[PDB]
This record gives structure tokens, C-alpha cells and sequence, in this order.
């Protein structure tokens, strides 16, 4: 199953090196938007304000400390992701993006700043990383914070039923399409499911045909939040009985003959 | 009503205090911030020198300051393991809606952080702290 | 000595200085004027040992510190100058105007962006 994830962003910006009065702090439940706010004007509480949206301020100071002589736009987003997995194991990671590029980034296990190997990388980073070491600004003891605090609302929202993870098994239909040459095409389609992960494949006699011997639908978006496959395979008129589409998805596992 | 409606003006002000020698004075209570890094016990140690207990918070309203504190720093909340709850130094229970207790490192200690966090930490790592003494 | 102030009855005394912090976001005019409505100024920085509580302010709030472009340097409310080794001033935003952050930093900003402050009572 595919884990639960909670991610934090704060975003600020400066136009030819003037940081503006903006800082946009968002919350995003397993990728789905949650809280959106512009400075201190929070909208989905005095959480939400306090402390949250704090951290945009001290982003705001952090770019007046990056020095860079090209003219023009700048931003700087600082990223946080916690992960809850099946197994109870946890992922965490803290990442900074200067125009859209990682620069600098916290790792859990080495309790340090990992940087990209780009020179102008490195320069970005020992900026900010020099200006955070003079100001006391973000410690050791702040990254392991911010993690504990991530973790903690995923945990709070997991247990109240916000984010509840529905199974939605697939409708499966088989249809034929007309026999050119003594030829037809079956096709196998899988409608209307969650999760994303599912089998389908065409059998002769039981046994799965080949990658090569079949056509393949992409896994697409099919609205209220689900998906929508098919697979096709090219038979010859009087075999359709030796025919079968297998699907599994979620441990559901079902095997639909072509219709006369 | 510091007259009989409130105004700052030179005949409602007061002295703060009795407090030791420098430290801050705020409604009725008296605290101190140590750069020095100590752990828990040594925490304690220090400040039950001074005659004074590690921070207790016991309202935000009287304690509003707190929220202004950067950094982390040793409190004087301990854990009893025998029930799972949360008392201070001096025996008395941590009241509800004070505090968010925050799981960071298993430990039986906290470190207080801005605003009204307690971030559970191991007694024996290495962290600045903050003296409290009551006025009277 | 145990005695500290005199100061207003709820506001945060330190070596004789009387200070209070506003968490309602207010323009540096408006958070002057809400200062001298309590009796007091935004934040002066005039001692690095008197005022080294500054050391442990989180976030950044408007002081008393205002660019006059016409002298062309730094000064407080009360036309006192910026004494020098106190603050290290910082660009952030175009303005005429300084926020406080830890330690003794001013950041400078636009005059009209709304901030919190801090206010302290004019020196004895």
C-alpha cells in the first residue's frame, strides 16, 4: 500500500534583490491541499497562525542573506515531507529550492546538511548555512523538532478520518471488435478502481501472453478520484473460447471469458 | 483598571520583584535564560542553587512572554512512568491546555519551545535552560 | 538589587528597562503610535549587555529605527543616532523603515508592511 504523507511548503520571493512582503505557507494531506496561507491570512486555527506561518518569516530573512547580482525574480521554498508506511516505519525529509533547484537539504541519520555537487549550489548553501550558524537560526535540535512535529499531525490526522484511503474494485468488461481477415480483437477494460496498482493481462489456456503479443492502455485518471486500464490481444475467429482477461487489484484477483 | 479603567502613565507604574539580581520580572514571577548547555539533573542542580526551580508553566495569560522564546530549553516537567502523566519539580500535575507534548526522543524529560511546546528529550543530552522564582 | 522598574503592572522588566510585545500586525506609523499610546517607543538598541535578553526574540518585529534619506544614515524615533557596534542592518525589502531580529540584527523593510513589535519605554 502506498504510504500516508504529510508535506509543509513556505515560499517567499524578491524582485532585484528587494524580498516582498509576501509568504505563502501551504499543508498537503497525501498530495490533496489542505491549508493555504497568504502572510498570516490562514484559510482551509490559531496554529494554523502561530508558529506555521512563522516559518515564512524567518524564510523571508533567510533570502535576504542569499547573494545573487542577476537582476529580477528570485524565490526560495523550503520543503518538509513525513511519511507513515504500512509497516509503521517513517520517512522524513527537508529540502530547500532556490528558482526551482534543490540546494541544500537535512539528513535524519548523519544529523547534517547534505549540498548537490554544483559550485553555485554549494556557494547558495554555505550563504545560507553561514547565516543560520551566526543568528542561532536552525540547529540540530530544530530539524529533529520540525520532524517530531510533522510526524505528530500526520499521526492526529490519520486517527481523526480526514484522510481515509477507500478500496474501489474495478468494473471489468470484455468486448470484440469485428472480424477482419478472421481475425478479432478482445479487449479487456478495468474501470472505476483505487488504488493506482492493478494486474491485467489476456491468458490462452491459462498462461499470461507475452508483453510483445498484447496492447496497452496507459493507467489514467477516471474521475471521483479513480482509474481506468485495458489491455487487447488479436485472435483468430473460433479460439475465442482458449481466451481469458485475469485481473488482481487489492487481493481481489477475477478472470472474465470473451461473450459469444 | 489600574486607576478604575487601565492607562499607562507614571503614577500606575510599579517595581517588579523581589527577584535575584538581573533577571527578568514579569507578573508576580522572576526567570533567567543559562547559555551554558547542562543536562536535566545538572539543569535543576543550578537553578535549585540560585533558589529558584526550572521553568513551570502554569498559565499563558501570566506567562504570555513565553511565546517571544527562541530555541529549546530544559523545563522543569518530569515524567513518572508508573502512570504515563506529566508532573513538575514540584509535584503538582501539568494542567490541560497548557502544553502540546511533542514525542521527539524517547526520554522522561522535556524541553520547553516557543509557543507552549514541550518536546520530549533525553535527561542526560546536553541543553541550555531557564530558571523561574515566584516573587512571594 | 530584588527590585526592578518602575514599570507599567503587566509588562516585562529587565534591568530597569519596561518592554511588552504585540502579536496584532500593524505599519511601523501605527505600531509607533500604539507604543506612545501605552507610554512607551518602539524598541531603541542602545547596550548590547543591557538589552542581551534581545539575544533570544524568535521572528522579527518592527523598532524605532527609521531611515531619513535627505541625512543619508540611520536613526531612532527621537532623533537619537545609531550608535555604531550595536546593530548590524541588513537589506531585505526597499523602505525606510527597521525590523529587530536576534541578535541585534535590523532588517530593513517597507514602512506600510504590517509586522508585530515590540515597544520599550524611553531609558531613565
Amino acid at each position: 500500500m502506498e504510504p500516508h504523507s504529510l508535506r509543509y511548503d513556505f515560499t517567499v520571493l524578491s524582485w532585484d534583490g528587494s524580498v516582498q512582503s509576501g509568504f505563502l505557507t501551504e499543508v498537503h494531506l497525501d498530495g490533496q491541499p489542505f491549508i493555504r496561507c497568504d502572510r498570516q491570512k490562514c484559510r482551509a486555527w490559531d496554529r494554523e497562525t502561530r508558529d506555521l506561518t512563522g516559518n515564512g518569516k524567518d524564510l523571508r530573512m533567510t533570502l535576504a542573506h542569499i547573494k545573487d547580482q542577476k537582476e529580477g525574480l528570485h524565490s526560495l521554498q523550503e520543503i518538509r515531507v513525513c511519511e507513515i508506511h504500512e509497516d509503521n516505519s517513517t520517512r522524513s525529509s527537508h529540502h530547500f529550492y532556490y528558482d526551482g533547484e534543490l540546494f541544500l537539504s537535512w539528513n535524519l541519520e548523519t544529523k547534517e546538511f547534505t549540498m548537490p555537487q554544483s559550485s553555485r549550489a554549494q556557494t547558495l548553501a554555505m550563504n545560507v548555512r553561514n547565516f543560520w550558524k551566526e543568528d542561532a537560526m536552525k540547529t540540530k535540535t530544530h530539524f529533529h523538532a520540525m520532524r517530531a512535529d510533522c510526524l505528530q499531525e500526520l499521526r492526529r490526522y490519520l486517527k481523526s478520518g480526514v484522510i481515509l484511503r477507500r478500496t474501489v474494485p474495478p468494473m471489468v468488461n470484455v468486448t470484440r471488435s469485428e472480424a477482419s481477415e478472421g481475425n478479432i480483437t478482445v479487449t479487456c477494460r478495468a474501470s472505476g478502481f483505487y488504488p493506482w496498482n492493478i494486474t491485467l493481462s489476456w491468458r490462452q489456456d491459462g498462461v499470461s501472453l507475452s508483453h510483445d503479443t498484447q496492447q496497452w492502455g496507459d493507467v489514467l485518471p477516471d474521475g471521483n478520484g479513480t482509474y481506468q486500464t485495458w489491455v487487447a490481444t488479436r485472435i483468430c475467429q473460433g479460439e475465442e473460447q482458449r481466451f481469458t482477461c485475469y485481473m488482481e487489484h487489492s487481493g481481489n484477483h477475477s478472470t472474465h471469458p470473451v461473450p459469444s | 483598571s489600574l486607576f478604575n479603567q487601565e492607562v499607562q502613565i507614571p503614577l500606575t507604574e510599579s517595581y517588579c520583584g523581589p527577584c535575584p539580581k538581573n533577571w527578568i520580572c514579569y507578573k508576580n514571577n522572576c526567570y533567567q535564560f543559562f547559555d551554558e548547555s547542562k543536562n536535566w539533573y545538572e539543569s535543576q542542580a543550578s537553578c535549585m542553587s540560585q533558589n529558584a526551580s526550572l521553568l513551570k508553566v502554569y498559565s499563558k495569560e501570566d506567562q504570555d512572554l513565553l511565546k517571544l522564546v527562541k530555541s529549546y530549553h530544559w523545563m522543569g516537567l518530569v515524567h513518572i512512568p508508573t502512570n504515563g502523566s506529566w508532573q513538575w519539580e514540584d509535584g503538582s500535575i501539568l494542567s490541560p491546555n497548557l502544553l502540546t507534548i511533542i514525542e521527539m526522543q524517547k526520554g522522561d524529560c522535556a524541553l520547553y519551545a516557543s509557543s507552549f511546546k514541550g518536546y520530549i528529550e533525553n535527561c542526560s543530552t546536553p541543553n541550555t535552560y531557564i530558571c523561574m522564582q515566584r516573587t512571594v
